[PDB]
């Protein structure tokens, strides 16, 4: 509902779940989306630490 | 061997028209090859559509 300020930004941990971003295809559209150490087309076959 | 392909999408999905992209349009609607040779053109059409 409400986000944090840039100078006092927030940080929360994600663990013990399944990353399936297809559920965002009908609710949210993103103007910017860039990844750095991995390819966007390989995210479905990986695990994250 | 020249071909010209045309369609209409929304504004923030224009970034998905690239060889190695993921998302709603790059997955189920229109995909480009990795060894692509060509040019990609877009422009706003809020007056017409
Ligand atoms: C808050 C949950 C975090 C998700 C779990 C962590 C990493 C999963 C791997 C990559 C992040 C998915 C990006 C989702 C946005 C892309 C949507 C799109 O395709 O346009």
């Amino acid at each position: 509902t409400r986000f944090a300020s840039v100078y006092a930004w927030n940080r929360k941990r994600i663990s013990n779940c399944v990353a399936d971003y297809s559920v965002l295809y009908n609710s949210a559209s993103f103007s910017t989306f860039k990844c750095y150490g991995v390819s966007p087309t390989k995210l479905n076959d990986l695990c994250f630490t | 061997n020249v071909y010209a392909d045309s369609f209409v999408i929304r504004g923030d999905e224009v970034r998905q028209i690239a060889p190695g992209q993921t998302g709603k349009i790059a997955d189920y609607n229109y995909k480009l090859p990795d060894d692509f040779t060509g040019c990609v053109i877009a422009w706003n059409s809020n007056n017409l559509d």
